[PDB]
RNA sequence: AAAAUUUUAGGAAUAGUUAAUAAUAAUUUAUAAUUUUGAUUAGAUUGUUUUGUUAAUGCUAUUAGAUGGGUGUGGAAAAAUAAAAAAAAUAAUUAAUAUAUAUCAAUAAUAAAUUAAAGGAUGCCAGCCGUUGCGGUAAUUUCUUAAAUA
């Protein structure tokens, strides 16, 4: 028993409210219970809380628990980076002993929020990897003999970084300054090698800053580049480098429609909107690996969605419908009329909501999508979805009132800002962990995939003989 | 990590065989020269008497900074730190890398650090200025007084490293604080031994002999200084037969003066025509006196014979 | 709310203005449509708008991290965007997730206040009836989430009354009505000091009338009168609020006597002979000021015949400006806030300070400051959404108290600058 | 022997397993802390009345000066005291 | 722990050695540790028999 | 408690314990050191 | 101006010790209190049905 | 350090050096401002150390 | 907020309590019983060059209408209240006592 | 295993029932068993010479616990939480630690614990009389150890 101070009155028993642990699991993407009904294509976002993501989790976000046949989205991990200490063998002592080092992803954060008491002080990379980076920029960043393009060509490059060998690579390369010969000062976007440079021996062949980009959930095995010819060490690391071509500082510049009254004061009185810079008047894609991209810097990616997998997607869904409504729903006015919330109503229902939020995430148009990335997140692209990439420069703190008449640019208060042809200079913006292409589940496979079998164990077997074996766990 | 040792002077030698010796082949060492054939011997001895990691030999600037990650310099000039880190055409500092960081231990001006530090920022790399106090022996066997000035995080990236030379570390702040910690020691130093002078001149015009019983008591009391306690039994005889030459010794008058020689360069403004610094400017005319008697290079406590004309100047400037 | 499904975003397929949660959509699904600025509401469940709510707040702080007061402030804009776009409908009680009179469970942070048999019996109705005093069911067909919520707390002290623990002892509870902002833990810091302060300085100092404004919960009014000074006045621009703090007056005791609040601007009536309120002369003007976002952030000058400042430096300069007309000659004004203002925007000058010494007007007798030791919201604006301050942020931040004092009354206070361990100004030592 | 085991307090083969002398405190500050020689159980009865099997004796952590200093003064007998029954 | 100290005076203060005989205690001596001998550059320990008694 | 020293067999399992609890040779020699001094 | 100077520094005390007292005062409770009671836990079990 | 939650390895600045790790005692050590399982950990590690037990256990992190 | 004072509620025994006041006869009571209820036709406010201008145009006024209109005019423009504040205040009706 | 000590302003019936038995696992036999000496049910309800009070064998107060459907495992269910009783290698043993400092994270002081001694109240009135909204009026009076008590 608890001691318990008596009272003369009634005790009062609270119920309580607390957050739900289901909706802590969604976002942490740590949840094997939930089953979406209805297989989508639009950005799914999930927050890593003290390292519970991990591959057994990260498995099933790929393949969801409804029955999968492909990883067809894009997964945003905010947070999650992992960095990867070098690995060396103590012979001291009683014996031989390994020593891994370990990973900090969550012990050491991407940024460290400046909060100064007394032109403002933030920081726009991560510190752990800012050396790395500063040895690959280096690298090209030489302005002897030797011109970079051919450096570009040859070591940077890979066979395919764009839309469509070593004459391949050249014409690439080619086409590029082409294209940016006619602007004074122009950029673009590739996915690049890490140059040796970069690799020290010690035969170990570690980094420069000491330090690998890696993501302790990532499932499956990581792709292997050859130099038969040997494999590349580090080859999976891959860096997406911005190549230019020839402390943010505070400045303040000088309706609601959707209310029945008129109001005495607006509800929200100001908007904000991040800034992002100009594009100059090409996107890129991996089709032969899945990536993980880890921004160096705060990027804004616009993925374009692959008319397979929006094929997939619609087809998947169609036959779910086909199934599971029986067609006595008749035809309301709009899906969420009253009347008997059939199970067929219900199911239209999800999938006219599914559909809303596809629409209104996705930019007025195929389908694009707008993504935010930050330096510290990793984002999960499978293969063959394409995406153009920028840099967002800051916000802006739009009057409600005045971007009601004119316009959002002439309603501004406050905005917070951060700062052929020939090669001038390299920056890397992403670090991309490429991987061997996942599977892509049969129809059979597909069928008999049970979410539940792979609560434990299994994963690496799949995803190393390449989706679940049919008859997997019965005769 | 990959460390460099450049300066190659007379205190810089010790920094790398120390380097080398306590690297364990944990970090890879790298060391620099103006002439090849001096780090050839350089790296000959450290290895005839234990080397741990692979060293290797540099000419230029340009494959220095291009291939470690840290780099030291332990120069003996102000113009030859500068020499290095921003006037060269292969500067250190403009062809600096995005992360790297470099070190200088040579005691420059405070406008000089400030230069080397901004340049360092506009580039991306930290740099991080840490004067040395110390004896050529003191760094053999590993005491050092290293005041670092500069970023935080990057100060305790560094720690590992300098504790390998160094054992008084510190951290002074930040945009080379180091240079005004060793420039104000300095100051302090003189100020204290023209004081001690001061009190053994008073305490033989008193008339009192028993100067071995009134160091003690001195030491014990307050207003003690080690500058005095080092001084007293050298001045004792230096005061009672004034016509002995004060002998040499390593640290000097001259040394003095020259280490002083950046205040003046460091302090605002000398157009007010006063001075905010009795005892400091007082040390300082004794000094110059000393030095152009003649006596530049003799011991510290020579300051007794030259503070009567200490007064001279005081009186006509 | 009442919404105008021609101005939504796809009014041919939601007609009536949203799109109703079923109780399926992920949450970042449902973010992601508030972020293209749909609304969203419950279809049937509380349940499913209240996770929705945390949800999305945790995704956009998730999003915008606050790595800097800019990236702050705009945080606050982005998530009241957002969080002004999860609507309930206005008869909630049509929710099945409301209220069951039979197993006398329900859902919502009514039952964080009061125990489920008293709610399912008998307070949900006087909550019913609660709601429609300040939200009618005529002028509002839907309803914000977060003023669900804030009619919920401020029914929870309208029924049982609130308890400022550190300040007040156990006995004492307040009911500030809906709308009034009520007081946080970090709140209550600034007057923790600046009680400890009255504790010890009303000796020393002939200090007997007190005017308290904009004392708008009515703490700093009791704290006062608690620590000891015979005669309080507060000064609030909320009529519903003075109503409230003279009834809890009234409650607390005979110990609270001689409180007296009118509602006003910055300060009292200015009658001096024609009902000649005036003549009262204050031994001590208390100001505590509040410090929102916007407040704080978007301060400059305006009006061009009577040019005043905005925001935080707007409000300090009315205060410095009409004090001293309701002040003692030997008396003594004191301001009780937080360094927020110099956290969220270090680039401009530090107000106080820039009055002190630029204006010339008052005389800083003395400056106190102790770290923030709790964690929580800071300045709530009732019906908004809540914003607890980051580990970061709270670390830098400190509570404040400034006592200042007239310069013509240099000459009485001199004797006091005098003493070792002072820092009179340049004035006094002429 | 669980389901869910008593994560802070585990100990070795089952209740109420072998007696043990074990120096039991209290629960007040340090300040007055004091022990007290106990065998008892393994593991911790706190469902009978008989918490403990026999009370050994007594300890006072906290040093006390000799009062008995004027008394047949010995060697070092004005070092502070520490007490115990046994 | 002078006995004109209000607090020390009370009969439940700890600022004692003993208790029911008096309140506070005299001046009283302890001897603390100075782990410094290696800060210093060079320590020493010589063992030697006492001579002096 | 038993103490897993780093080099003893690491057993390169990713679905249970990464060290083994076997020894090496050394290990069980010194072991019976502590244990005999623990015997007296 | 002597009681003023005394006020002065008791609030200046006050100032400066608040925070080692609060986890002095703190750390004492925490020490008298046999069993903590786990609200949470009543609750949840107060919810349950 | 091989425990989750006695972050050893955070403290390398903490200390000056080896002696001046190996004689502080558990009082400076919380004035230098340690967590109470990192301080415990450093102390026991190096009395075990004292005692003649290098720090050499098996990191159970993963 | 009266009326829900009144509705039926829990003694701290726990006993029922039940205030006459939700009751139907005083339940359904309109606000006021006096002629309170007064026009203005127009009620603008314009800005000269240095000087703000209150026209109000109305049949009858009642006593200090004008004045305190005039008064919550002047918070409002000094930005210290907002519309449920402003609904509140018009709710609360007359005030009889001084 | 047993003996023995309970409460209710309107005081009555109780039962998977008592004993016997070659009956584990009762197809049997009996005039069975509880209760006005206060039962059963319902209401209150852990016990509790430790509390408080007094001249008082009076009055009064209380928190040690326990727990037939969640695994039949285990010597024993006491098993969904754990100020820690050290748990199979001396982890550590002159330290005030019994830390919060296991420091971030949705969340609210509703709630859970603990007693230091390093100026308010408060109106009233026909103006020859329409909803003009003037005045009298800066309206005047009541408000500035006890209750419960052994």
């Amino acid at each position: 028993r608890m001691p318990r101070k008596p009272t003369p009155y009634v005790r009062k028993f609270l119920e309580g409210c607390p957050l739900p642990e289901t909706l802590v699991d969604d976002i942490a993407g740590a949840n094997l219970k939930s089953m979406a009904p209805f297989f989508t294509t639009a950005p799914r976002y999930i927050v890593a809380a003290e390292s519970r993501l991990s591959k057994l989790f990260f498995h099933h976000a790929l393949y969801p628990a409804g029955g999968a046949r492909r990883p067809c989205r894009v997964l945003i991990v905010r947070g999650g980076r992992s960095v990867r200490e070098p690995s060396f063998t103590i012979n001291t002592g009683g014996g031989r002993g390994e020593v891994g080092g370990g990973s900090r992803g969550y012990r050491d954060p991407a940024r460290r929020a400046y909060f100064y008491a007394r032109l403002v002080k933030r920081a726009s990379v991560d510190g752990l990897l800012s050396p790395l980076c500063g040895v690959i920029e280096a690298h090209f960043a030489v302005g002897g003999t030797c011109n970079d393009a051919v450096a570009t060509e040859g070591d940077g490059t890979e066979s395919l970084a764009k839309g469509g060998s070593n004459v391949r690579a050249a014409k690439r390369v080619a086409r590029l300054l082409h294209d940016a010969a006619h602007h004074l000062s122009s950029f673009f976007y590739v996915h690049t090698q890490l140059p040796d440079s970069a690799l020290f021996v010690s035969a170990v062949f570690r980094l420069a800053g000491g330090l690998e980009p890696t993501v302790h959930f990532a499932v499956g095995a990581p792709l292997s580049v050859l130099q038969s010819t040997t494999v590349l060490p580090f080859g999976h690391i891959q860096c997406l480098l911005r190549v230019r071509t020839r402390t943010p500082w505070c400045n303040t510049a000088g309706v609601e429609p959707w209310k029945l009254g008129v109001s005495l004061d607006p509800k929200v009185p100001f908007f904000m909107r991040t800034l992002t810079e100009k594009r100059p008047s090409q996107l890129l894609v991996r089709n032969d690996c899945e990536t993980y991209l880890l921004p160096q810097r705060e990027l804004l990616l616009s993925f374009h969605v692959p008319e397979e997998a929006e094929a997939m997607c619609k087809e998947q869904n169609e036959e779910r419908m086909r199934r599971q409504a029986a067609l006595g729903y008749g035809s309301p006015s709009h899906v969420f009329a009253e009347g008997p919330r059939t199970f067929a109503r219900v199911l239209h229902g999800m999938k006219a909501n599914l559909a809303a939020v596809e629409e209104a995430s996705s930019t007025f148009r195929s389908r694009v999508y707008e993504v935010r990335a930050l330096p510290g997140d990793v984002v999960f692209v499978p293969r063959g979805w394409k995406y153009s990439v920028e840099r967002i420069v800051g916000t802006a703190i739009i009057d409600a009132v005045a971007a009601s008449t004119a316009s959002p640019r002439e309603a501004l208060r406050a905005v917070f800002r951060t700062a052929n042809a020939e090669i001038v200079g390299v920056e890397v913006d992403a670090f991309v962990l490429c991987y061997k292409p996942y599977p892509v589940l049969s129809n059979a496979q597909a069928s008999t995939y049970v979410a539940a079998n792979y609560v434990h164990s299994g994963i690496d077997d799949f995803y190393a003989k390449g989706g679940n074996d049919v008859y997997h766990k019965y005769t | 990590l990959n460390v460099g040792v450049v300066g190659m002077g007379n205190m810089g030698v010790p920094i790398a065989r120390n380097l080398g010796f306590k690297a364990r082949s944990a970090m890879y060492l790298q060391i620099h020269s103006r002439a090849l054939s001096k780090a050839k011997r350089v790296c000959d001895d450290l290895s005839v008497d234990g080397a741990t990691c692979a060293m290797r030999i540099h000419d230029r600037y340009s494959t220095m900074t291009k291939w470690c990650d840290v780099i030291v310099l332990a120069l003996a000039d102000v113009k030859a730190s500068r020499h290095a880190l921003l006037e060269d055409n292969e500067s250190l500092i403009m062809n600096a890398r995005k992360g790297q960081i470099i070190v200088d231990h040579t005691t420059v001006d405070a406008e000089t650090s400030r230069e080397c530090a901004h340049e360092a920022a506009r580039r991306g790399a930290y740099f991080l200025d840490a004067p040395m106090s110390g004896s050529p022996r003191a760094c053999f066997n590993g005491q050092l007084l290293l005041m670092v000035g500069g970023d935080a995080e990057t100060f305790q990236k560094m720690l590992p490293i300098f504790h390998m030379y160094a054992d008084n570390v510190f951290h002074m702040g930040e945009s080379g604080s180091g240079t005004a910690a060793k420039m104000i020691s300095q100051a302090l130093v003189a100020s204290h031994n023209a004081a001690a002078a001061e009190a053994l001149s008073m305490a033989h015009a008193l008339g009192i002999e028993d100067q071995s019983k009134l160091v003690q008591v001195l030491d014990a009391s307050w207003g003690s200084s080690t500058m005095l306690r080092r001084n007293a039994p050298l001045l004792q005889d230096l005061i009672r037969n004034p016509d002995k030459t004060p002998p040499t010794s390593a640290v000097s008058v001259d040394r003095l003066l020259s280490d002083l020689a950046h205040l003046d360069a460091s302090l605002p403004k000398r157009g007010g025509e006063d001075e905010p610094f009795p005892v400091f400017d007082a040390a300082l005319r004794s000094l110059a006196a000393a030095s152009d008697a003649g006596m530049g290079d003799r011991d510290l406590a020579s300051v007794v014979h030259y503070i009567e004309a200490g007064e001279a100047e005081l009186r006509n400037r | 709310i009442t919404l105008r499904p021609d101005a939504t975003v796809d009014p041919e397929r939601y007609p009536l203005g949203y799109v109703p949660l079923d109780g399926s959509e992920s949450v970042d699904s449902v973010w992601s449509l508030v972020k293209s600025g749909a609304f969203v509401a419950p279809l049937s469940k509380i349940e499913t708008i209240h996770r929705a709510h945390v949800g999305i707040r945790y995704l956009t702080q998730s999003e915008y991290p606050a790595l800097s007061s800019i990236d702050v402030v705009g945080l606050q804009t982005r998530l009241k965007e957002l969080c002004s776009r999860l609507l309930i409908r206005r008869d909630f009680w049509v929710l099945d997730d409301y209220n069951d009179p039979e197993l006398n469970s329900s859902f919502g942070i009514q039952n964080m206040y009061f125990d489920n048999f008293k709610w399912s019996q008998v307070l949900w109705r006087r909550f019913q009836q609660y709601v429609e005093e300040y939200f009618p069911v005529a002028e509002h067909t839907h309803l914000t989430y977060d003023e669900y919520l804030q009619l919920l707390r401020s029914f929870s002290h309208f029924e049982q009354g609130a308890k400022l623990l550190p300040l007040l002892p156990k006995r004492y509870r307040i009911h500030p009505p809906f709308g009034v902002p009520a007081l946080s833990r970090i709140d209550m810091e600034p007057l923790l000091l600046y009680s400890q302060w009255l504790k010890n300085f009303r000796g020393p100092l002939k200090l007997d009338a007190a005017l308290v404004i904009r004392s708008g919960c009515g703490a700093a009014v009791f704290a006062t009168k608690l620590n000891g000074v015979p005669i309080v006045r507060g000064v609030d621009p909320n009529p519903r609020a003075v109503m409230s703090c003279r009834k809890d007056a009234q409650r607390m005791g005979r110990r609270f006597d001689s409180i007296s609040f009118r509602v006003g601007e910055m300060f009292p009536d200015k009658d001096d002979g024609n009902g000649v309120p005036n003549s009262r002369k204050y031994d001590i003007i208390v100001f505590y000021p509040d410090q929102g976002c916007y407040n704080l952030f978007f301060t400059n000058a305006i009006g061009e015949y009577a040019p005043v400042l905005t925001g935080f430096a707007g409000t300090l300069e009315h205060f410095f400006e009409e004090a001293g007309d309701y002040l003692s000659d030997s008396g003594v004004i004191v301001l009780c806030c937080t360094n927020v203002y110099s956290i969220l925007k270090p680039t401009e000058p530090h107000p106080i300070e820039y009055e002190i010494k630029v204006n010339r007007r008052w005389v800083l007798l003395d400056y106190y400051d102790m770290p923030v030791r709790g964690k929580g919201t800071l300045s709530h604006t009732p019906t908004d959404h809540h914003y607890r301050i980051p580990m970061e942020m709270r670390k830098c931040m400190r509570s404040e108290l400034w006592v200042l004092h007239k310069m013509t009354s240099i000459a009485h206070f001199a004797h006091i600058h005098n003493i070792p361990g002072a820092q009179p100004p340049s004035c006094v030592v002429s | 022997a669980r389901a869910v085991i008593k994560r802070r307090s585990p100990q070795l083969w089952g209740a109420p397993g072998a007696p043990i002398i074990r120096m039991r405190g209290h629960h007040v500050v340090w300040k007055f802390q004091s022990y007290d020689l106990v065998v008892e159980h393994t593991h911790k009865r706190r469902n009978s009345d008989i918490r403990l099997l026999h009370y050994l004796g007594k300890h006072c952590p906290h040093p006390q000066k000799s009062l008995w200093s004027p008394d047949t003064p010995v060697a070092q007998d004005r070092h502070l005291f520490m007490l115990t029954t046994v | 722990w002078s006995p004109r100290d209000p607090s020390i005076f009370h009969e439940t203060s700890t600022r004692k050695f003993q208790d029911h005989l008096y309140e506070g205690e005299p001046l009283f001596m302890q001897l603390r540790q100075c782990p410094w001998r290696t800060q210093a550059k060079v320590s020493e320990r010589w063992e030697m028999d006492e001579v002096a008694i | 408690r038993q103490i897993r020293p780093y080099y003893n067999l690491p057993s390169k399992s990713e679905h249970g314990r990464k060290m083994t609890g076997f020894l090496t040779p050394y290990r069980h020699w010194m072991w019976k050191q502590n244990e005999l001094w623990r015997n007296v | 101006a002597d009681a003023v100077r005394r006020a002065k520094i008791r609030t200046v005390q006050h100032t400066k010790n608040a925070l080692p007292f609060a986890a002095k005062k703190r750390a004492a409770q925490r020490a008298l209190q046999v069993r903590r009671r786990n609200v949470r836990l009543e609750m949840s079990g107060n919810r349950r049905r | 350090d091989i425990h989750r939650l006695r972050p050893t390895s955070d403290f390398k600045a903490s200390f000056k050096d080896w002696n001046d790790l190996f004689t502080c005692d558990k009082r400076q050590l919380r004035v230098r401002g340690i967590p109470r399982m990192t301080r415990d950990a450093i102390r026991t590690a190096v009395q075990a150390f004292q005692n003649g037990n290098p720090p050499e256990r098996f990191d159970t992190k993963e | 907020l009266d009326r829900a004072a009144a509705l039926p509620t829990f003694n701290e025994y726990g006993q029922r309590v039940v205030q006459p006041g939700a009751h139907g006869k005083e339940y359904y009571r309109v606000a006021t019983n006096l002629p309170t209820v007064r026009t203005v036709d127009r009620l603008d406010v314009v800005r000269q060059d240095d000087e703000v201008l209150i026209w109000f145009v109305g049949r009858s006024f009642l006593r200090h209408q004008i004045r305190n209109m005039v008064s919550v005019l002047k918070a409002a423009g000094h930005g210290l209240w907002n519309d449920l504040e402003l609904q509140q205040a018009l709710q609360s009706g007359f005030e009889p006592s001084r």
